[PDB]
RNA sequence: UAUAUUUUUUUUUUUUUUUUUUUAAAAAAAAAAAAAAAAAAUUUUU
């Protein structure tokens, strides 16, 4: 219910990104304060704060430090992001300023080798999703089984290893979900072969699908809250339809300079679950 | 406070500075370094029509001067139009003016709010802003011309107690 | 807008006194800056702030016919007082400069502090010392002026004779320049050769004193100090 | 050697100079200045 993002830099902004196209410096600026104001109204957030500024634009990624599965967190291993720990300590401070240190992840940081990014693990209801591939080992996921498992007729939670191909994105990047038993996934082979792995686990889940088209980018989270609504960007018309004929009230918002630059949903903002 | 005021939200912000404005210090880097915050905090509106007269009365009565903070400040009350009432705008238009050495432009539009806002007053603002107007130096002939055709009015409510200062100001 | 009473210390006794550090004849607050004194004494010649004590016999005294010493609160002259203030000033720096071990440095500058007007708080004449002091430590309305003239050269001179001055220099021509730059200021002085053979930062101003007398000649205490940097870069 | 910022992308009006055309006067263009206007740029390890 806590959602944290960092404002872009404005002078060592680099045009054409890492696609050949070139960007417009002040369209990132423009569009970011009706991104904050879009997500400060949408209500699936229950407050957001605004980061400091940082010199890198690598920094404008606020996610891929730190998860949040329930009241307790989990950093993210150091592999590969030494580079830039430095801006990670500052994060934590914003994290703390309004909230607990929870478990520190103690236990998944210091699991001897740990592969883990922001995106593979994505909760359900009454159940967790690690996306196997590239970029999560299956360490991960029997830790996550010693740690966030309990089975009973009621203490009934589950852990499912989805397999994906080398080239797929992140796991929380195509395929979503949604509160009220409805599932959003892309209509390509990576979406469809997370669909039927998911379909072979758990029959009696009993939940809806809906397709929308390849290359979109949207944001959904389940929440201890109740809400019908999604983020979906403000280009591809069809899916919106597609999701609202299953009665999901869809918000758009414009990320095309962002998306050229290569920034999804999921990295744009940080959920986190603050108790007492 | 000084290593802390970048990881602050509005509101502490605000409690902080109003807190800080009534002991008296003068730490200079203290001060710099919430003004940048409060500036980095307007520009995308997120204060309420109720700490705007507190941030700013407390810069004011701090006796610190900055052109981009006041500007900011007014920049974002001007975004909330319809919002801020009389009894909400009076003390803005008194702490900029106590800091009156500015520029022009900026009280010229404050000109323009105050022509709808004289009516749902009594004489203590009447009074006040009068002085502040005063105090500006830019002589707004219909500005002072409905004021005192509104000002006659509730003659009666003076206490006498400050009649000197809407005397004095026009000396001034 | 558009302490006093208690500034003499009259009307009572401040609760949680003199249980503090001996700062009393200095001003401190709680890293490198430039132009930023970090520790401010104004001293004056004519006026001095302070009391003195001495012993006295006071066996004639019908009633203390039993005690030898007895002390009472006599007036002291204020070059005693300014001196006194100087040397507790002058042990807690060198005491801080010896704990960080910097290259220390200290320079007696004859010129005039010329103070600006804006000073007058309350926009009033007569005040007591403390609050100018505390004035001039926070607001700074204040700047220092070098200057001396030639007529007194040969007669300078004669105090050369009178303190056997040996001329270790003549006169040289250098060229003062301040090499600044986007992130740090450095300085450095072309020879008449015209190359660069120092590299530093600029100086540290740790501690300031202006002893102003009744005339033009005023006096100015620094110390200074210059932090280290790698070698590497220079 | 205790006063930090300077301002900037773009539109309207006025003034001055130069080249060209026509009948001392008019028009387009280039340069400069002035006024106005929309919009944008700050720099901490407990
Ligand atoms: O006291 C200063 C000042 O008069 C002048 N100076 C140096 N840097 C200055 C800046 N940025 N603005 C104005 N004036 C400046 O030069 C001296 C510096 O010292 P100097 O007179 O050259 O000699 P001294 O202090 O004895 O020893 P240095 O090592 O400082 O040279």
């Amino acid at each position: 219910l806590h959602a944290f993002v960092r404002s872009p830099h404005y002078r060592t902004i680099p045009s054409a990104g890492p696609n050949g196209i070139v960007v417009n410096r002040d369209m990132l600026v423009h569009q970011f304060r009706d991104f904050y104001k879009t997500l400060q109204h949408c209500s699936l957030v229950d407050k957001v704060h605004l980061m400091s500024e940082r010199p890198s634009v690598e920094a404008l990624r606020v996610a891929d430090q730190m998860v949040s599965i329930g009241a307790t967190f989990l950093e993210m291993p150091l592999t590969g992001m030494e580079h830039r720990a430095t801006e990670f300590m500052e994060s934590m401070r914003y994290v703390r300023g309004a909230g607990g240190p929870s478990t520190l992840a103690s236990y998944l940081q210091d699991t001897e080798n740990c592969r883990c990014n922001s995106g593979d693990v994505v909760c359900l209801p009454n159940g967790i999703a690690v996306g196997h591939g590239p970029r999560t080992n299956a360490v991960a996921h029997t830790t996550l089984k010693q740690l966030f498992e309990v089975k009973d007729d009621q203490f009934s939670f589950d852990v499912f290893t989805l397999e994906q191909e080398g080239d797929a994105p992140p796991l929380g990047d195509y395929f979503g979900f949604a509160g009220s038993n409805v599932l959003l996934t892309w209509k390509d082979e990576h979406g469809l072969l997370a669909v039927d792995q998911y379909q072979q686990k758990q029959p009696h889940t009993e939940m809806n699908v809906v397709y929308l088209e390849p290359g979109c980018h949207f944001l959904s989270f389940y929440g201890v809250d109740h809400t019908i609504d999604v983020l979906v960007q403000k280009g591809y018309e069809r899916s919106m339809d597609s999701i609202a004929a299953a009665g999901l009230n869809p918000i758009p918002v414009q990320w095309s300079e962002m998306d050229k630059l290569g920034i999804s949903m999921r990295a744009a903002v940080l959920p986190l679950k603050f108790f007492k | 406070a000084a290593r802390n005021a970048k990881f602050l939200d509005a509101k502490d912000v605000t409690n902080i500075i109003s807190a800080f404005s009534k002991t008296g210090i003068n730490h200079e880097k203290l001060f710099a370094f919430l003004s940048r915050r409060v500036q980095t905090l307007a520009r995308v509106g997120e204060f309420e029509a109720a700490h705007l007269v507190i941030l700013a009365n407390a810069f004011s009565r701090l006796r610190y001067r900055d052109k981009f903070l006041f500007g900011a400040i007014a920049r974002r009350a001007m975004s909330l139009r319809e919002r801020v009432t009389v009894n909400e705008l009076v003390p803005l238009i008194v702490a900029f003016s106590k800091i009156g050495l500015k520029d022009p432009k900026l009280s010229k539009r404050f000109a323009t709010k105050a022509m709808e806002y004289v009516d749902q007053m009594n004489a203590e603002q009447v009074a006040s802003m009068f002085m502040a107007f005063a105090y500006f130096g830019i002589r707004y002939d219909q500005l002072f011309g409905v004021l005192t055709n509104r000002a006659v009015e509730l003659i009666d409510e003076f206490n006498a107690q400050y009649i000197s200062t809407t005397l004095n100001a026009f000396q001034r | 807008d558009y302490e006093e009473a208690d500034e003499y210390g009259d009307w009572g006794a401040e609760p949680g006194f003199e249980d503090r550090r001996e700062l009393d004849f200095m001003e401190l607050s709680p890293r490198y800056d430039p132009l930023s004194p970090r520790a401010f004494q104004l001293l004056h010649s004519e006026t001095a702030t302070d009391v003195g004590i001495a012993s006295i016999d006071p066996s004639k005294l019908p009633g203390q016919s039993k005690v030898k010493n007895a002390l009472a609160a006599i007036h002291v002259a204020p070059n005693d007082a300014n001196k006194m203030r100087f040397r507790m000033a002058f042990e807690w720096c060198l005491m801080n400069i010896w704990n960080m071990n910097m290259p220390g440095e200290l320079n007696i500058g004859a010129g005039k502090a010329l103070y600006y007007r804006s000073v007058a708080k309350q926009n009033r004449n007569v005040m007591p010392l403390w609050t100018v002091q505390k004035h001039l430590y926070a607001q700074h309305p204040y700047a220092w002026f070098a200057i001396a003239s030639e007529s007194n050269v040969a007669a300078m001179e004669s105090l050369a004779a009178a303190l056997n001055m040996s001329i270790q220099q003549e006169r040289t021509t250098s060229y003062k320049v301040t090499i600044r730059r986007m992130a740090e200021f450095f300085d450095c002085e072309l020879n008449g050769q015209l190359k660069c053979t120092m590299m530093n930062k600029p100086w540290d101003r740790f501690f300031v004193s202006h002893y102003i007398r009744s005339k033009m000649p005023d006096l100015r205490y620094v110390v200074r100090a210059r932090h280290p940097i790698k070698k590497r870069i220079a």
